[PDB]
């Protein structure tokens, strides 16, 4: 057996995925993948951090679904301290979670479709994402890395006239979406490269970790937003759809589906918006208005504490996960009882995800391993943190 | 202030997010019909344009 | 299938000696086992009917200087049958190996792998345990607390030897830390 | 030499016109930035109407646009590509982490700036810089490209 | 004659057809409006004063707002 | 360290090697260069942000010799050129630039320390023009400055030299290699990185360095012959050496010598075949007992074999 | 199954139908309108939040609104701030040096949130692309001349933006 | 008559100098697979038949039904080779 | 295969060693190839590096320090061999090819 | 004949523009497509775009890696381009309108496609790379497979004309043009060019990010754009014979005077746009075959129908004697 060695150095399967494959002519025996290349040392940087100054670094994991990882490091501080959320901010953290899981799946889909060789789909969707992308900026100013939820809620209240111009978008994205779908469902070639392709049973998607459409394509009912939910989740309608035969061509079905429903919840969120406050009161974790820190001693106090010190956590440890775009991303937090984290352990889904990579392309060609890297969704921030 | 960025009164219109049937396409015999008769009549004109040609 | 349940169900039907700590809170059911029962008691709660905890979701090392053992390894499972979570952990020192559990879940391999290079605790009958993360030849588990923030080399190109070389740091601005205590 | 010098003026600005209007990148896509140059290259912004053309191997490649942070484990595979373009050559540095290490300047596994490996000819600020700024940062490179008189500094050589 | 050769502000007359003029700046650069819905209702451009050389940084503060849609004044009713 | 060095010539073989260790000892270094921005690109890498400078300047014009010289106190002069072209005669690249060097170094007034690299050879009686116009070049900058050092070093061997990769390139494309003076010449090369800690050495001195001239050679004395013996080995290629008495070895180097000054267009520079060098091997080059070597400098030269070779691997 | 039905798919197989509506689909966009943007001459649509180039800012009357209150430095979690003060002549306190280094920030607008007199901001600026590294190591009087030249902007953005914050 | 030959051979000179012009100007400025032998031989044997078939098409005119008959018999013999072809897998590259 | 259990005592962890001393110093002349050190260093040179660090360690008396330093020592070796990272007088961690030591350091600096 | 060379330049340099405006088309077509624009900056509407391009191929340095084979290396892509070139010396245009009136033309073509393999094979194993060598290997395989169906059907046209000449092909269709009757035999002739230039769906050379290395991954400046120039010169080429062979060549689509009035040119010039458009609205719909796949595709499904049309065409035309 000759080993091919194969490490595109460019976003056409994304970036860093360094491939060492021993082959039997064209069939593939054994995928060794290489990783490391991206290894940052984010857990080793986390704890010389704040809680506050942390939080930046959970955008830049999965660079795809930036507010997901936001709201699960979020979730897992409010866990330690017992932060109380309000409704409003509630709805606003599961509005934008759903369009990161639209925005998320976009990519994966058109990005896959274009190493297959299928070119129109990436350029259509990309235009989508430049709509959702427009939404991420109004409300924190940056495209991609918002930095918008916080422990305690998000950092600034909706601009007005925002939540008009998402219904605009709602009112024709089921067209993108059937666009997508009939340029690549139908077609005689799209279903001879991704049937019967990685194919995965249930339990070995069990035994691999496997969580997120990686888990449902093998008809297991699991999605922690059912499972354990969060936030207003058990407010809002969506079904949970589940594959049949376990292959890329049912991973593809079901993050089309999954599109489908992110824009049923973004619907409901829009119309069950209820008013009042964005960021939790207990002066303890929420910066003071501009106006009250230039006017009231006690909130300037506060404001002085809180951008220098930060808040401290008392001293625990807990296991939070939510359902990211890519599967379950779980954060152990480590707290000491001082203001900057003690441990800060991130579980990845394609961490688990690439590491099936061996099991899932063996005796397949070699032009069927960027297929089964396209249905994994791996992006290697990640994976290699 | 105490104006918030939300739902007009009674809420947006609904929107679709199902997928959208479309019925466009000839049928099986038709086009078979069809390939069938252009070659039958074009190979007899083919002979024609061979006997003029000759 | 709530965490009471398992805590009461656990004490009554596990073997007494594989238990050490149990820890019943909102913030997760705990047990805490010795290192020579670990690898036992994971297979339990994998192949019990009542318990059926067939995911594991990932194995994670905590770095305690001030302990004779300082590392902790926290192993987070998850029960898809029951919709419940479960978190075992074991301590360590720098020179005592412990059990694999690749043969019980295959997802352990990198995991432990990881283990390893961040922190350098070893795992018995691990097929191929490698450093997995960090570049190649690198001396220290850059997760302890000893080991510095910005390490101990950098690489650069040189043009005499017309390659990427590894020399000692020289930082322009150094890391500055802020004591807020 | 009064008209030798206007000859190789136009000859200069002949080589300039077509290396500034064929520029044909190799994407070194390591991490977030990566995705909005993907951007650029989509419809909104089609860095394709600029005559810029992605490349997958060096040998075909004008530029180099090292979007993302770069570890020390990368760094032998960045200087390699970089070895097999052909001259004349460009390197754009983009973003935070590309241009000093940005996030994790101070982590022991980040190389602090893509210029420790590579010569960079054009640093695009940001974390990441906005589609719109990588196409701002190109323009800036076809103003360095203009200002080469290689026919004249060979003719004197 | 910078059309033949320019493709980028053929561009730009062409679609300057029929629009109105909103105001000129300090360098000479001239700023244009549609009032259409084509691309999202989106048509405001700069003509700028060099017809070679023009560089996105020389549009001034007062008119970077209204030409990114970040502000709906134009650069006349800021300065004042 | 807090020199300030301008560095003359160094876009080009000795330059970044030079570059290097006067960027490891910490000093800040100025690199003048008259073409393209590309030819200073490959040095911006070596020392930390902002202490390498290139800076474009013109030979034939002094306002712009004293401005990359204004902030310096250490000027080293690595100019010099080994084949003639239309505009620069030999003397115009080897002795009067060096002398135009020194005397815009003299009014400045601020160098600490001047330091003009020449050639082994270099000397009145030879038969070389090069080596001619550098003795006298050597003669006029101690003259302009005699408390200004001097160094000679042999043919340097490394990546870019202009002596094992011509040969290779030529055997990879005939098959064989020539021998100029039936491969009998003695010579002692030297490693280029021996060459820059040299001249590094003579800047951290006491000041012994200063109005002397050192000699630098590599530890071993070769043949022609047995210097093309090792890169054979190391090219894992066939032995073919084919003589070359020296009339026929002038034939084939006259045509470029007689039509550089007559067209008035540019030419390919003389690789094996250079009408001056082929001059310069008609006798023996070597370090003289009563000079000063690399000892004295309290450094020892690296053999030819191995590492300063490496070089030759890609070539099989 | 039945005759019509197999008869249905063989010649759906050989006729190549479902590639009919790929391309049909495909050539609808052709004669549209198309949403690439004019750049240099078209812009990109922003919001007064967006976080760009920073600018130290001024009073009306001409003096600094920085108080070297450190509140920036120490927040920021790039460390990209680095900042020296002293009593100024008339007793003020003023920084005598506030470096930003471009390279190290991530843009986060975390400094213009901290700061208590709204003196570090981070403008609409976007392009600002440099051929060296040095230029990109912004100190004091660069921020305070972004400032100087993104005054009548930034007030008005911070104008908008002050019913949010 | 070969006289339309002629004009192809000062094409192919012309088409030559035209190449090397494009390609001279800018130096100014271990593994044994079966498979591709058995699609080889497969390749052979039908460019054979293609070539007996130019003669065959042109002269359909003349040869009448016999000529017809005595093709189909050689392409029923190279069917049956390329049917056991089929059979035996040399088709399938997977 | 596997990463074997703790050795029971010093006759295991011993004998383990030998097989690491083999097995690394059998692979001398593979690494003299990946360097090219035929010119810069004899075979037997490296093998005494190899025993001399072995030697230096000589005074451990706790078997499962001594399998943690075997552990450590093959992927020392799997590093050098299968990813080698070439400088000039070095390989990994092992340098290849009239007053007393208080003048010198003082000459030098003043942090010792 | 010392005409000839200004008739054979007025050949070759319009298809050399013919061929940069083409990769021009393709790239508008396929922005169009994806709602962008494409190249429309260099130059009114991009069309300087390709001059530059071109300009910028010269200028780029050749690298001519340190394989052992340097002569080859360079000669691949020169022999793909005169073999490219040397195509259009039999293809007419009008009546009268063609360079060479070869009487044995077809099989002229059949034995230039058949040598155009050379260049790619030559190419991969005198890049000293095993990716360029394994996909030369490939896509050398698909050309060979391909083939075969393009022979089987230029063997039904010719039982349809009875004569190898080009301009005899196109005046036998003056009664009915081919592609009316061979219908399908037109749709597996321009899907057997797609395969047969390496185009989409069939392009692996443009797989790369499906780890699969082209045969020129190897090659800058001119040889790499020798390579380029010769396929979309061979895409002109095949769309030229589509043309000829099933649309009639130059005669207009209906024999009435009112058609008859434009030029032949006009007409054969047209029918070619067509074709070439069909090339680019392909790329632009579908996905790519694995190689297997293709491969499958080459043998069991066009040979076997190829040979039933050349019986069927046969058969018929013997029977009720139609015969030219
Ligand atoms: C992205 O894909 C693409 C390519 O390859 C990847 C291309 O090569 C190209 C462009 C390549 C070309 C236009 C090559 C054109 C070359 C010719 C038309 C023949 C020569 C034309 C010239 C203007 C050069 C003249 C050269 C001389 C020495 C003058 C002699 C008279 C494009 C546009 C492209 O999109
Ligand atoms: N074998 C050898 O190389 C030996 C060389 N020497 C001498 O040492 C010195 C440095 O050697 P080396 O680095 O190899 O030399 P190179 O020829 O490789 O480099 C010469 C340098 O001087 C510059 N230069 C040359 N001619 C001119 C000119 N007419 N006007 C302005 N600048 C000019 C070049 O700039 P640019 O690149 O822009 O042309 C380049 O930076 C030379 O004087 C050489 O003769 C000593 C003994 C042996
Ligand atoms: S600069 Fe910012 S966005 Fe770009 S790769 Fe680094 S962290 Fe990601
Ligand atoms: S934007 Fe963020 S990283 Fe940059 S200076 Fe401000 S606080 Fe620091
Ligand atoms: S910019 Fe603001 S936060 Fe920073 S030191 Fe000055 S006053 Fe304090």
């Amino acid at each position: 057996n000759f080993t091919l060695n194969f490490g595109p150095q460019h976003p056409a399967a994304h970036g860093v995925l360094r491939l060492v494959l021993e082959m039997n002519g064209e069939v593939v025996e054994r995928a060794e993948p290489h990783i490391g290349l991206l290894h940052r040392g984010t857990e080793k940087l986390i704890e010389y951090k704040t809680y506050l100054q942390a939080l930046p670094y959970f955008d830049r994991l999965d660079y795809v679904s930036m507010m997901a990882q936001e709201h699960a490091y979020s979730l897992a501080v409010e866990k330690l301290l017992n932060c109380e959320v309000p409704l409003r901010a509630q709805y606003i953290r599961v509005l934008f979670c759903e369009i990161t899981r639209i925005l998320n799946h976009l990519l994966a889909l058109t990005t896959h479709a274009m190493d297959v060789g299928a070119l129109t789909p990436f350029l259509w969707a990309f235009e989508e994402r430049e709509k959702l992308l427009e939404f991420y900026e109004r409300v924190s100013g940056a495209r991609m890395h918002a930095s918008f939820i916080r422990p305690g809620g998000v950092a600034q209240d909706l601009p007005l006239g925002l939540c008009r111009d998402i219904d605009s978008f709602t009112q024709q994205f089921a067209s993108r979406i059937d666009e997508l779908e009939e340029m690549l469902t139908g077609n005689r070639i799209w279903k001879q490269r991704l049937v019967d392709i990685g194919t995965v049973t249930a339990q070995q998607a069990k035994d691999w970790g496997f969580s997120g459409v990686m888990l449902r394509g093998s008809g297991v009912c699991w999605d922690l937003r059912r499972a354990a939910p969060y936030d207003v989740y058990d407010q809002l309608d969506f079904d949970v759809p589940v594959g049949t035969r376990g292959d890329c061509y049912d991973r593809y079905c079901i993050r089309i589906e999954e599109m489908r429903q992110s824009l049923r919840i973004i619907v409901q969120c829009l119309n069950q918006m209820p008013s009042g406050m964005i960021k939790a009161d207990d002066r303890k974790l929420c910066p003071p208005s501009r106006c009250r820190m230039k006017l009231s001693m006690e909130s300037l106090i506060h404001h002085f504490e809180l951008y220098t010190e930060g808040f401290s956590v008392p001293a625990s440890s807990t296991y939070t996960a939510v359902e990211a775009p890519k599967g379950e991303f779980g954060v152990f937090l480590v707290s000491n009882g001082s203001n900057r984290p003690y441990r800060c352990k991130i579980r990845a889904p394609g961490f688990a995800h690439l590491q099936g990579l061996d099991f899932m392309s063996k005796h397949h060609m070699l032009a069927d391993v960027v297929t089964i890297i396209g249905t994994q969704d791996i992006v290697f921030g990640e994976v290699d943190r | 202030p105490l104006l918030q960025d939300g739902p007009p009164p009674g809420g947006f219109a609904p929107v679709r997010y199902a997928r959208r049937i479309s019925n466009t396409g000839p049928s099986a015999m038709a086009m078979f019909l069809a390939v069938s008769g252009a070659f039958a009549w074009g190979m007899y004109q083919v002979g024609q344009g061979n006997k003029i040609r000759r | 299938m709530d965490n009471q349940f398992i805590f009461k169900y656990s004490w009554e039907t596990l073997p007494k000696k594989w238990v050490k700590k149990m820890e019943r809170s909102e913030h997760g059911n705990r047990f805490d086992t010795n290192t020579d029962y670990l690898f036992q008691l994971l297979c339990f709660l994998k192949l019990h009917t009542y318990t059926r905890v067939q995911v594991l979701i990932d194995i994670c090392g905590v770095d305690y200087p001030s302990r004779k053992r300082r590392f902790e390894v926290v192993y987070n499972l998850l029960s898809t049958r029951y919709n419940s979570r479960i978190r075992v952990q074991t301590s360590a020192d720098e020179v005592t190996r412990i059990s694999s559990v690749v043969s019980l879940f295959p997802s352990a391999g990198w995991w432990e792998r990881e283990v390893w290079d961040m922190f350098g605790v070893s795992f018995i009958n691990h097929p191929d345990l490698r450093r997995i993360l960090t570049d190649y030849g690198f001396e220290g588990h850059p997760l302890r607390k000893d080991f510095p923030l910005s390490g101990y080399v950098q690489v650069r190109y040189d043009d005499p030897e017309k390659r990427v070389v590894s020399e000692p740091i020289e930082m322009t601005q150094e890391f500055r830390y802020f004591d807020f205590a | 030499s009064k008209a030798a010098e206007f000859v190789i003026s136009k000859v200069d600005d002949l080589m300039n016109w077509a290396r500034t209007g064929s520029i044909w990148p190799m994407t070194f896509g390591l991490a977030c930035c990566a995705v909005e140059m993907m951007h650029t290259g989509a419809a909104r912004y089609d860095l394709d109407r600029f005559g810029i053309i992605f490349r997958p191997s060096p040998r075909q490649s004008d530029c180099m646009i090292v979007a993302g942070t770069l570890t020390n484990k990368m760094a032998p595979a960045l200087r390699k590509v970089y070895d097999q373009m052909p001259e004349p050559r460009w390197v754009i540095s983009m973003g935070s982490c590309a241009n000093g290490g940005g996030y994790y300047h101070y982590s022991y596994s980040v190389v602090r700036g893509c210029d420790r490996i590579v010569p960079v000819d054009i640093y695009v600020p940001g974390c990441p810089p906005t589609a719109e700024a990588l196409l701002y940062g190109l323009l800036q490179l076809q103003k360095k490209i203009n200002r080469r008189k290689d026919f004249l500094h060979w003719w004197n050589k | 004659m910078r059309c033949l050769p320019d493709g980028n502000l053929l561009q730009t007359k062409i679609h300057n057809i029929g629009a109105t003029l909103v105001g000129v700046d300090k360098f000479g650069n001239k700023y244009y409006q549609k009032l259409g819905d084509t691309q999202y209702g989106r048509h405001r451009w700069v003509e700028y004063a060099s017809k070679d050389r023009y560089n996105a940084s020389q549009v001034p503060a007062e008119w970077h707002g209204w030409l990114h849609f970040i502000t709906d004044h134009t650069g006349d009713e800021l300065l004042s | 360290s807090g020199i300030v060095a301008t560095v003359f010539g160094a876009t080009g073989f000795l330059g970044r090697y030079l570059v290097q260790q006067l960027a490891k000892m910490g000093s800040q270094v100025l690199v003048p260069f008259r073409g393209s921005e590309d030819s200073p690109r490959h040095l911006k890498l070596m020392g930390d942000l902002g202490q390498v400078v290139p800076m474009k300047f013109d030979p034939r014009d002094e306002d712009s010799i004293k401005a990359v010289m204004a902030k310096a106190n250490v000027v080293i002069n690595l100019i010099g050129r080994e084949y003639e072209t239309r505009n620069f005669s030999f003397e115009d690249a080897n002795h009067h630039i060096a002398e135009k060097l020194a005397l815009v170094a003299k009014e400045h007034g601020g160098i600490m320390r001047y330091i003009q690299v020449s050639c082994l050879g270099a000397s009145v009686s030879s038969p070389s023009r090069m080596l001619r116009a550098k003795a006298a070049a050597e003669e006029a900058v101690l003259n302009a400055l005699p408390e200004a050092t001097i160094m000679r070093p042999a043919t340097m061997i490394g990546t870019e030299d202009r002596i094992l990769n011509p040969w290779s390139m030529f055997v990879k494309k005939y098959g064989f290699l020539p021998l100029i003076g039936g491969g009998t010449t003695k010579f002692q090369p030297v490693y280029v990185v021996d060459v820059a800690a040299a001249i590094v050495a003579a800047l951290k001195d006491d000041g012994s360095s200063m109005g002397k001239t050192y000699e630098l050679g590599g530890p071993d004395v070769f043949t022609t012959h047995e210097l093309a013996e090792i890169m054979y080995d190391m090219i894992r290629e066939w032995p073919r050496y084919v003589k070359l008495p020296f009339p026929i070895a002038k034939a084939m180097a006259a045509p470029r010598d007689f039509m550089v000054n007559k067209v008035p267009f540019p030419l390919p520079s003389p690789q094996i075949f250079n009408l001056d060098q082929i001059n310069a091997l008609t006798t023996d080059t070597l370090v003289s007992d009563n000079a000063l070597k690399f000892q004295d400098l309290d450094l020892v030269p690296h053999k030819l074999k191995g590492y300063p070779v490496e070089f030759l691997i890609q070539y099989r | 199954k039945d005759w019509n039905t197999v008869f249905e798919r063989s010649i759906n197989t050989l006729f190549l139908t479902e590639m009919v509506r790929g391309l049909s689909l495909t050539l609808k966009y052709f004669f549209d309108p198309k949403v690439t943007i004019n750049y240099p001459f078209e812009k990109g649509p922003l919001s007064p939040r967006f976080r760009g180039e920073h600018a130290l800012r001024r009073y009306p009357t001409g003096e600094e609104r920085c108080i070297a209150c450190k509140l920036c430095e120490a927040v920021c979690p790039a460390q990209a701030i680095t900042i020296e003060a002293e009593e100024r002549e008339d007793g003020s306190r003023r920084t005598t040096r506030y470096d930003i280094d471009m390279t190290k920030c991530i843009y986060c607008g975390f400094c213009q949130e901290a700061c208590p007199v709204d003196a570090i901001v981070e403008g609409p600026n976007f392009e600002f692309a440099t051929e060296t590294h040095e230029e990109l190591l912004y100190d004091k009087e660069k921020l305070l001349e972004n400032g100087d030249r993104w005054e009548t902007e930034i007030a008005e953005n911070l104008r908008s933006e002050s019913l949010y914050r | 008559m070969m006289l339309e030959f002629a004009p192809i051979f000062i094409y192919l000179v012309i088409s030559l100098l035209v190449s090397l012009i494009l390609l001279g100007v800018p130096f100014l400025f271990s593994r044994f697979d079966i498979r591709f032998y058995l699609v080889s031989i497969l390749f052979l044997i039908f460019d054979l038949e293609v070539t007996f078939f130019f003669p065959w098409a042109v002269s359909l005119n003349k040869i009448d039904l016999f000529g017809f008959w005595s093709m189909m018999a050689f392409l029923f013999i190279l069917t049956i080779g390329f049917l056991y072809e089929w059979k035996r897998g040399a088709l399938d590259w997977e | 295969i596997g990463v074997p259990p703790n050795s029971a005592n010093l006759t295991e962890a011993r004998r383990r060693v030998f097989d690491f001393f083999r097995a690394a110093c059998r692979s001398i002349p593979t690494i003299m190839d990946i360097y090219n050190l035929q010119d810069v260093v004899a075979p037997s040179q490296l093998r005494y590096a190899i025993s001399a660090q072995i030697r230096n360690n000589a005074h451990i008396t706790d078997p499962k320090v001594i399998d943690l330093l075997i552990f450590k020592g093959m992927e020392e070796l799997t590093d050098i061999v299968d990813h080698a990272k070439q400088r000039h007088h070095i390989i990994g961690q092992y340098v290849v090819g009239g007053k007393t030591d208080f003048l010198k350091n003082f000459y030098t600096s003043n942090y010792f | 004949y010392i005409a000839v060379p200004a008739e054979i330049l007025g050949i070759i340099l319009p298809l050399l523009l013919g061929v940069a405006f083409l990769v021009l088309a393709e790239r508008k077509v396929m922005a169009f497509v994806q709602r962008r624009k494409g190249p429309d900056v260099v130059g009114s509407f991009g069309l300087l775009q390709p001059l530059a391009d071109g300009l910028k191929l010269i200028l780029k340095e050749p690298i001519s890696p340190s394989s052992a084979n340097f002569f080859l290396f360079r000669m691949a892509p020169v022999a793909t381009f005169m073999l490219s070139l040397v195509a259009w010396a039999v293809v007419p245009f009008d009546y009268g309108m063609v360079l060479s009136d070869l009487n044995i033309g077809l099989l002229y073509l059949f034995a230039i496609s058949s040598l155009g393999v050379y260049g790619i094979i030559i190419a991969g194993r005198s890049s000293n790379s095993k990716y360029a060598f394994l996909g030369a290997l490939r896509s050398a395989a698909q050309m060979v497979s391909y083939e075969v169906s393009i022979g089987l059907i230029l063997i039904t046209v010719l039982i349809c004309v009875g004569s190898c000449n080009l301009s005899e092909i196109v005046m036998a269709q003056k009664q009915i043009w081919f592609g009316i009757p061979l219908f399908p035999v037109l749709v597996m002739f321009f899907i057997s060019c797609l395969a047969e230039t390496n185009r989409a769906p069939f392009d692996l050379p443009e797989a790369e990010a499906e780890l699969v290395a082209g045969y020129n991954v190897e090659y800058s400046s001119m040889g790499f754009a020798l390579f380029f120039l010769g396929e979309y010169a061979n895409m002109i080429l095949m769309s030229g014979l589509c043309t000829l062979f099933f649309l009639g060549g130059w005669l207009p689509i209906l024999d009435l005077p009112i058609f008859k009035k434009i030029p032949g040119s006009i007409w054969f010039s047209i029918k070619v746009l067509f074709f070439l458009f069909l090339y680019i609205w392909v790329r632009a719909a579908f996905p790519r075959y694995r190689y297997d796949q293709l491969m499958g595709l080459g043998w069991k499904v066009f040979l076997p129908l190829s040979l039933a049309w050349v019986v069927s065409v046969s058969g018929l035309l013997v029977t009720f004697q139609w015969l030219p």
